[PDB]
């Protein structure tokens, strides 16, 4: 509904501060532009420039108002806010690949990047040597990690990665935080212990989500499919098969509602039926260059602004066209009529 | 009769191809390669589809995840059609740097062949991309045809000049 | 380059910024009295028609301001000049042209304002409004002997031309 | 080089010049333009070109080269279609030819030219040469020059914009070229004012026809404009010359009064500003700055030298005005430096063949059998394609 | 332009400006000039010994003993008289002017000098043409080879003449290009039904490889006779560079369309850009 | 020395984890049930066989049902699948299109056309994404 | 030496490679092994010279003396390592993935393609630009050979890269294919399955 152009080419990537008054984005670039908000206007509030290759990846932790920042350029930064400016501090990954997506970890002591080097970095800091290190998930990926989302206990990963499988991996680090609680994914939580993994041998996985509680996880592949796996009923996974082109980017709203978007450069509802143990089809929710839609390119990126992945009311979608979306699912749900959340 | 369909398949088979993503390379430190061209990454290759028309008119699709390789099997009638064909084919394919998106050299067992990347689908529609091979395909088949009678209209004239003046 | 007098001596007057250089005339103004055979006037004259078709002149010294000056009322002359029939008739005009209040250094129709200083007080006008005059009339004078044969189309050719794109007028 | 003599080819701006190697001057020189009737049949063959293209009647005139460089090729290709067939007469698949380029021409245009050439007309060969170092092989033929050299500093002024091109062992160092607004054309547009402002009887359709034929016939570059001025009034009747033309419709006998444009024409080219308000670097200057932009260990082998070439060059004591007022900046400059190095010799080497210096220099090499060795054949374009006339190997000089 | 002219204007020109200047009385200029002509010609202008009072016009053709064996001697001092001089070393046939004694009109030596190859490949088919006109038949026909490999044949029967040129087309695409044109002379008669009969093979020689072309021109009493002679001369000689000529300005054209064609294409898909 | 494609062994590399009854096919085929022969056809296809031979032999069954049909029964056909049919429809179809004899492409246009109607750019999607196809 | 200490080391074969020449210095415990390390007498400016020479052959002529520092920069930003020469001349002649725009000190812009792997292929094939020798692949190959058998696997497992010509997009990537088959065969004498067994990575840190 809400559309605005920050640029003509890609936004690879994006992410909100705590209030959400502020916004960054890659400008298909090795930098990072920030932007504030001001009245009804965007205005461009900062720039950060150290990448040496493209930017993939973006996140914010919110507390610590801590930016981090992967690239092409095998590299990540985490940057601090000193003043009026952002000061970067390099991050060993130890990878001969690019880094293609990274996140917080929710409780903010450590973020995680996917790599091309098959592997996933996870990195902590140690305030006794000044520095970022990192322990590598390795087995059992076989292929580059496109897409990463973390349980909202800290501990639990889920990763997406081109060999087209769905994994959930333990990321515990004894050195900042303490043993998990148990869950229903399992109670053995050891460092890069894999919890689950989804049987489908074909699809490149690019992107995954966790509810807010986190007993599901829901990803969406090249295949043109989406899929949904509960620890609550086994773990058993409930499959949908589309009859347009490939999703990219997934997040739940609700515990049994995910919007997504992908190659049709539109968000889509998605809603899953505990008792059945299926999904269905929700909807279009961009109903009305040459296209109908507001993106006038693929939608590669969507997150929560507010309410959370729990009962969110607004949320956002980044593209290849440039453009920026803000969507609310109250006004979503008046515009149309015959739309069921949940 | 048989054009409309044959058309109808390949624009869709296209749409389906063309749902690129910038892709850094996982097998050469900080490269970044068309997959369908160095194919090093059997994980990252979808599968080779055809859309055939007859024995003779087909397009093969290549997909994998940041390009997408298109070989037409142009229609030829007869002798002056093959060379006329090859005359344009080669044509355009010198000129391949202003026309980004075509390669130097067809596939073997083609006469022209596209290479899209995903930077081409990130600065162009990818609908209108489409468009244009459908358009090109169809195309390439007048133009074919209006340098055919050209040939044999000039023939005609010159013929007659000469043998005239006697 | 163009051409620049040479008359400026370690001891040549002023007249604001431009030089009161020595003329040998007859007609009434504060000119030093000339004794060489050749002054400013017949400096100007000779170098004219290269000169006026330069546009960037360079000012050397305050003699070439004076230069300066000679030249763009020469073209003031062919103009008239050109509408006359006999070295007679020119003469007239000549003495007529001579004696018109053309703008000076200062003033709003002077061509060269940026250049030229301004008189420093009502003598220096009285001064120099003299000394331009006493230039005109002598360069009219001995510019009518040459521009007429029937003024000779070999001058007449120039009416057209301002040097450094200015004019007097 | 076998029993046919190769076409050798340099199409100017304004004017083409073509012929056969070993000759000494072309076999024809015409304008380089293309008249068409302004496409079904065989209408493509219906133009006309150099003199023949450019009065007639029912036919619009074109010139397909701008600047030098091909700006349309379909009608460039079918120049060369009478170039070929009609002028030069030669069966194109037992020739080898010659071809000229500027030094902004892009390898891509060559690759342009190479599929004309071989696609079209079969060449069994063809060879691109870039025109400064044909000016520079022509110069050898000069007196003042004593052992062959391909590195020095080309003075090309043909009909649009004029040239200062540095050539180091035969290639060109395109980052130090530098141009003048000042040519041919300019020359003639001025020449034209000064005789608005002053003759009569000229008839108003022939104008730049007259001025152009006064530049050519009675123009030349003095050595001081007020003597000058002076000689010309002091003496009138030996300074004075007399240009009839022909009324084209009256077909009567028009007669006007040559004078000061004799000197004052060539004249913009030391000093730009008397007709150019866009410019004022005296010529004498920017050979000087093309010079010192170059690399220092290679600035006296190209002030020792300036080479000539084109129709603009033509005037009368061009070479010893540009040597005198470049020896003189270049004495003044080295003089402050004492003041707070061994002398420069300039040198301007002028020859008898600078009017198609370019047509000569390749008629000379075309005759060689070196030419015959670096000249791409039709093998070689068949297999490798049109991209090995990207580079055309230099040949003339070391042996 | 679509036939090929038949004179050559180095020769003319070269000619017309030395005539214009000794007609005015200036001295005369040197002059060396190399150059050719189709079917392998190479001509040579120049000054023997020097004497710049004198120039010379020499024309060399490989197969000249081929010619000279069917009248080309005699036929060659009709037309230029005492013009014609004891050939140059390397050379057939030599004109020579002597700038100090021109005839009144020259153009009409200009325009016959400009036609010197024309008229060495003239008395081959005056030969034959009055063969035809005195009903001689049985007679030896003429082999003549304008090219390394390219030949021509004439013979005379009855009521007609035959002209039979075995061309060769370099590319194997050229000939279908030339299978068009052939079949527009074949079927010319549907245009000119009293123009010449032209028949076509394509390996096979008539009763008279991949890459020869035998084409075959009948030419009748109306062709031949002393009155349509000259014209059908300058035509029938001319043939095989004109069908040459014409493939070639065929794929120039084709080339027009190409650039035309790609342009709209690359203009498309521009407009694809945001 | 660099003739040896040493990633051949690269322990890094990517590795990658029958058919209709013919006479149940003719069966519904020479009854009239043309609906039936189609769902017949696709039943059990040889996805997990390494012989050409026998995906071939799944694909003349399934190409010999499909040219059987009768150009205004296709859309009926179609519908009658589940989405899972529809994608393995669309496999067949572009099998059919590597072997063009007998304007058998003229038919499986019109097929493709209706199955792209029934599943949607999404079954072409599937045909590409495939790691084990008929 | 000090080069090793950034990366936390003391034992490990160094390649630095600047703008004049290349060497391989092997270092135990601490300190150097002079006996052992060896040099290479192509780098940064012969890639720069070479880059001059090969866009003469596409029809850009440039000056050595004149546009050397132009050239240079031309390479630093748009010339890589192939991994695999023949793979990298497919893409060159058969497609336009490689032709990258770059515009002169002047305002005229040049097309730069295979050229651009092209160049850096002098560190791998010498004699590309008439020097003769072995390639700092197999140069560093036997280095680590001719050495203790015993402290064989630790060099192999600790190359470190420096210098701006150790910068090239591919560079690691291309030692380690071409260590691995000098590994192949010059020591394994052929037999492939024993190939997996060696371990060999070559750390090229984000700085210096
Ligand atoms: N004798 C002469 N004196 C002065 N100028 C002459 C003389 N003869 C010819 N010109 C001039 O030379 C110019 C043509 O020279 P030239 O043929 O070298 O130029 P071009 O090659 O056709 O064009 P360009 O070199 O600018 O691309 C015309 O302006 C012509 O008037
Ligand atoms: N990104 C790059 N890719 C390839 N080469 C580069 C890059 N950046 C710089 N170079 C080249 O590296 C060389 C400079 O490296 P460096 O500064 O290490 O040399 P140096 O230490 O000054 O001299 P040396 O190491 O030879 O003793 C130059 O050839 C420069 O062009
Ligand atoms: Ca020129
Ligand atoms: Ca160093």
């Amino acid at each position: 509904m809400a559309y605005h152009s920050f640029l003509v080419e890609p936004i690879s990537c994006h992410a909100w501060n705590k209030d959400r008054t502020q916004i960054a984005i890659c400008p298909n670039n090795h930098e990072v532009h920030i932007y504030e908000k001001s009245g009804n206007k965007w205005v461009q509030v900062h720039e950060l420039k150290e990448h040496n290759g493209q930017v993939t990846g973006v996140d914010w932790a919110p507390d610590s108002n801590r930016i981090v920042t992967c690239g092409t350029d095998r590299n990540a930064y985490v940057w601090t806010l000193k003043g009026r400016t952002w000061k970067p501090t390099l991050v060993i990954l130890r990878i001969n690949r690019a880094a293609r997506c990274v996140r917080w970890a929710p409780n903010e002591k450590k973020f995680a990047v996917g790599s091309g080097s098959r592997v996933i970095s996870i990195c902590y800091f140690e305030q006794e040597n000044d520095w970022w290190v990192c322990k590598h998930i390795k087995k059992p990926i076989r292929s580059t990690v496109l897409s990463l989302d973390w349980h909202p206990n800290s501990v639990l990963l889920a990763a997406g990665s081109c060999d087209f499988k769905c994994r959930i991996f333990s990321a515990y680090i004894k050195e900042v935080e303490e043993r998990p609680a148990p869950t229903p994914w399992g109670s053995k939580m050891p460092f890069g212990e894999l919890m689950f993994e989804s049987s489908s041998s074909c699809g490149w996985v690019h992107g995954v989500c966790f509810s807010a509680n986190g007993s599901r996880v829901a990803w969406v592949s090249h295949d043109s499919t989406v899929c949904l796996a509960d620890a609550d009923k086994k773990m058993a996974v409930a499959t949908l098969a589309s009859e347009t082109l490939p999703l990219l980017a997934v997040t739940f709203i609700t515990e049994s509602s995910l919007v997504a978007a992908g190659h049709d450069c539109f968000p889509v509802l998605f809603t899953y039926d505990s008792a059945a143990g299926k999904l269905s089809f929700g909807g279009r929710l961009d109903v009305p260059a040459g296209l109908d839609s507001l993106h006038k390119n693929s939608v590669s990126q969507i997150s929560v602004l507010s309410g959370g992945k729990a009962k969110c009311s607004q949320f956002c979608t980044t593209g290849m066209d440039g453009g920026m979306s803000i969507w609310d699912v109250r006004s979503l749900e008046s515009a149309l009529k015959d739309l069921k959340i949940v | 009769a048989t054009l409309r369909p044959y058309l109808s398949a390949v624009r869709a088979t296209l749409q389906a191809a063309l749902c690129l993503e910038n892709f850094s390379s996982q097998v050469v430190e900080r490269h970044n390669k068309p997959e369908v061209e160095v194919r090093s990454s059997k994980e990252l290759l979808l599968q080779p589809v055809t859309i055939s028309r007859n024995e003779k008119e087909k397009v093969l699709i290549e997909g994998s995840i940041n390009s997408v390789r298109v070989s037409i099997a142009v229609k030829q009638a007869d002798e002056i059609e093959k060379i006329l064909c090859h005359k344009f084919m080669r044509f355009m394919m010198m000129r391949a740097e202003n026309f980004f998106i075509l390669r130097r050299k067809p596939v073997e067992g083609y006469d022209i062949s596209f290479l899209i990347t995903n930077f081409h689908t990130e600065q162009m529609y990818k609908h209108k991309l489409v468009d244009f091979v459908i358009h090109f395909m169809e195309e390439i088949d007048k133009e074919i045809s209006e340098m055919k009678l050209s040939v044999n209209a000039r023939a005609r004239i010159v013929a007659e000049e000469f043998l005239k003046n006697f | 380059p163009a051409y620049h007098s040479s008359l400026m001596d370690p001891d040549t007057k002023l007249i604001g910024n431009m030089a009161l250089l020595p003329i040998r005339s007859q007609f009434k103004g504060p000119a030093p009295r000339e004794t060489k055979d050749t002054d400013i006037v017949d400096e100007a004259i000779y170098y004219f028609k290269a000169n006026v078709f330069f546009k960037n002149y360079e000012i050397k010294n305050e003699a070439d301001r004076t230069l300066i000056y000679i030249t763009l009322y020469i073209s003031e002359c062919l103009k008239k000049l050109q509408k006359c029939n006999s070295k007679s008739q020119g003469e007239k005009e000549m003495y007529t042209l001579g004696i018109t209040n053309f703008p000076i250094p200062g003033e709003p129709g002077f061509p060269l304002n940026a250049i030229y200083a301004k008189p420093a007080n009502k003598q220096e006008d009285e001064v120099m409004r003299a000394y331009l005059q006493q230039l005109r009339q002598e360069t009219g004078l001995r510019l009518c002997e040459k521009v007429f044969d029937k003024p000779s189309k070999w001058w007449t050719c120039f009416v057209k031309r301002q040097f450094m794109n200015k004019s007097l007028s | 080089a076998g029993r046919l003599p190769a076409c050798v080819v340099d199409c100017g701006t304004g004017y083409t010049k073509l012929g056969y190697a070993g000759n000494t001057e072309p076999q024809f020189i015409i304008p380089s333009c293309i008249a068409i009737k302004e496409m079904k049949g065989v209408d493509d063959l219906d133009f006309f070109i150099g003199d023949e293209a450019i009065e007639k009647p029912t036919y619009a005139t074109k010139w397909p080269i701008r600047h030098g460089i091909v700006e349309d090729w379909d009608l460039m290709e079918r120049f060369m279609e009478q170039v070929i067939f009609k002028y030069l007469r030669a069966e194109p698949e037992d020739h080898y030819f010659l071809l000229t380029e500027p030094p902004l021409n892009t390898p891509e245009n060559r690759e342009y030219t190479a599929e004309i050439m071989f696609e079209s007309f079969n060449v069994p060969g063809l060879y691109i040469a870039v025109q400064a170092v044909l000016a520079l092989a022509a110069s050898w033929t000069s007196r003042q020059v004593g052992e062959r050299t391909l590195t020095g500093t080309v003075i090309d002024s043909g009909d649009g914009v004029t040239h200062v091109i540095p050539v180091a062992e035969g290639y060109v160092i395109g980052s130090c070229i530098k141009h003048i607004p000042i040519a041919g054309r300019d020359i003639t547009y001025f020449i034209q004012q000064l005789l608005r402002d002053r003759e009569v009887g000229i008839p108003p359709e022939q104008s730049l026809e007259t001025a152009k034929a006064v530049k050519e016939r009675y123009s030349y570059v003095c050595p001081d404009l007020v003597k000058e001025f002076n000689k010309y009034d002091t003496d009138g009747s030996k300074w004075i010359k007399q240009y009839t033309g022909i009324n084209a419709i009256s077909k009567k006998e028009f007669s006007i009064d040559v004078g000061y444009e004799r000197f004052l024409g060539p004249e913009i080219f030391f000093h730009p500003e008397f007709a150019n308000p866009d410019f004022t670097q005296p010529i004498s200057e920017v050979v000087d700055e093309v010079i010192q932009n170059c690399p220092i260990d290679v600035r006296r082998p190209l002030y020792k030298n300036i080479v000539l070439s084109g129709g603009s060059t033509m005037f009368r004591d061009f070479g010893r005005r540009l040597q005198r007022d470049l020896k003189r900046t270049v004495d003044a400059r080295l003089k402050l430096s004492e003041e707070l190095p061994k002398p420069i010799d300039v040198q301007v080497i002028t020859h008898h063949m600078q009017r198609y210096a370019v047509w000569f220099g390749g008629s000379m090499l075309a005759s060689t059998p070196e030419f015959y060795q670096v000249c791409h054949t039709k093998k070689d374009y068949e297999e490798i394609g049109p991209s090995i006339c990207r580079h055309n190997p230099v040949f003339g000089v070391m042996s | 332009m679509i036939l090929l002219e038949v004179n050559n204007r180095i020769i003319e020109e070269t000619l017309a400006l030395k005539f214009e200047n000794a007609a005015a009385g200036n001295k005369p200029e040197a002059v060396e000039v190399t150059f050719a002509d189709f079917d392998g010609v190479l001509y040579h202008i120049s000054n023997p010994n020097g004497d710049k009072t004198k120039v010379m016009v020499s024309i060399s053709l490989k197969f000249y003993k081929e010619l000279q064996a069917h009248g080309a001697d005699e036929l060659l001092k009709r037309v230029y008289g005492s013009y014609l001089v004891n050939p140059e070393s390397g050379y057939n046939v030599s004109l020579l002017y002597d700038l100090e004694n021109l005839p009144a009109s020259k153009d009409s030596i200009v325009h016959q000098a400009g036609m010197l190859k024309r008229n060495c490949f003239a008395s081959v088919f005056e030969k034959y043409f009055q063969f035809q006109e005195e009903g001689k038949e049985g007679e030896n026909r003429a082999v003549i080879h304008y090219r390394d490999d390219e030949t021509m044949y004439v013979e005379s029967k009855k009521d007609r003449v035959t002209v039979v040129f075995s061309t060769v087309f370099k590319d194997d695409d050229d000939v279908v290009i030339g299978k068009v044109f052939m079949q527009e002379f074949k079927e010319g008669r549907r245009a000119s039904h009293t123009a010449p009969q032209v028949l076509f093979s394509h390996r096979e020689p008539p009763l008279e490889g991949d890459n020869i072309g035998y084409i075959t021109f009948v030419l009748f009493p109306r062709h031949t006779n002393a009155s349509a002679r000259d014209n059908t001369i300058n035509l029938i000689h001319t043939f095989r560079d004109y069908l040459h000529y014409h493939i070639k300005c065929s794929k120039a054209y084709i080339h027009t369309r190409m650039r035309a064609k790609t342009s709209d294409f690359l203009k498309v898909l521009n407009r694809a850009r945001p | 020395f660099r003739k040896v494609d040493v990633d051949e062994y690269d322990e890094n590399k990517f590795v990658d984890e029958a058919g209709p009854d013919e006479g149940e096919v003719d069966s519904c085929l020479r009854q009239g049930n043309m609906t039936a022969a189609l769902q017949a056809a696709l039943k059990n296809p040889p996805i997990n066989t390494k012989s050409q031979a026998v995906k071939d032999r799944a694909g003349s069954i399934v190409l010999k049902v499909l040219i059987s049909f009768k150009a205004n029964d296709i859309e009926k056909a179609v519908q009658s699948l589940d989405k899972n049919g529809v994608d393995l429809l669309m496999k067949y179809i572009y099998k059919g299109f590597e072997s063009p004899s007998d304007n058998s492409s003229a038919v499986l246009l019109q097929w493709h056309e209706k199955a792209l109607a029934a599943g949607g750019v999404g079954s072409i999607v599937r045909v590409l994404t495939a790691r084990k196809t008929v | 030496v000090l080069t090793l200490y950034a990366q936390g080391l003391l034992t490990g074969v160094v390649v630095d490679s600047g703008d004049g020449v290349t060497h391989i210095c092997p270092v135990y415990e601490g300190f150097s092994l002079p006996h052992l390390t060896r040099r290479l007498d192509i780098a940064g400016r012969d890639i720069t010279r070479y880059l001059i020479k090969l866009l003469l052959l596409r029809g850009y002529a440039f000056n050595h003396s004149a546009d050397f520092e132009t050239v240079r920069m031309i390479k630093e930003k748009l010339c890589y390592v192939g991994y695999n020469i023949e793979q990298e001349q497919k893409l060159a002649l058969e497609t336009t993935v490689l032709v990258e725009s770059y515009t002169l000190p002047d305002g005229r812009i040049i097309k730069v393609g295979g050229e651009r792997f092209e160049a850096p292929e002098a560190l791998f094939q010498p004699h590309l630009i008439n020097v003769e020798g072995v390639g700092v692949a197999e140069l560093l190959f036997n280095t680590i050979q001719a050495a203790d058998i015993d402290t064989r696997s630790e060099f192999y497992k600790h190359i470190v890269l420096s210098g701006g010509s150790t910068m090239y997009p591919g560079l690691p990537s291309r030692l380690e294919r071409e260590l691995k088959q000098l590994y192949l065969e010059r020591v394994l004498k052929g037999d492939v399955e024993k190939l997996s067994k060696f371990k060999i990575r070559i750390e090229d840190p984000p700085r210096r």
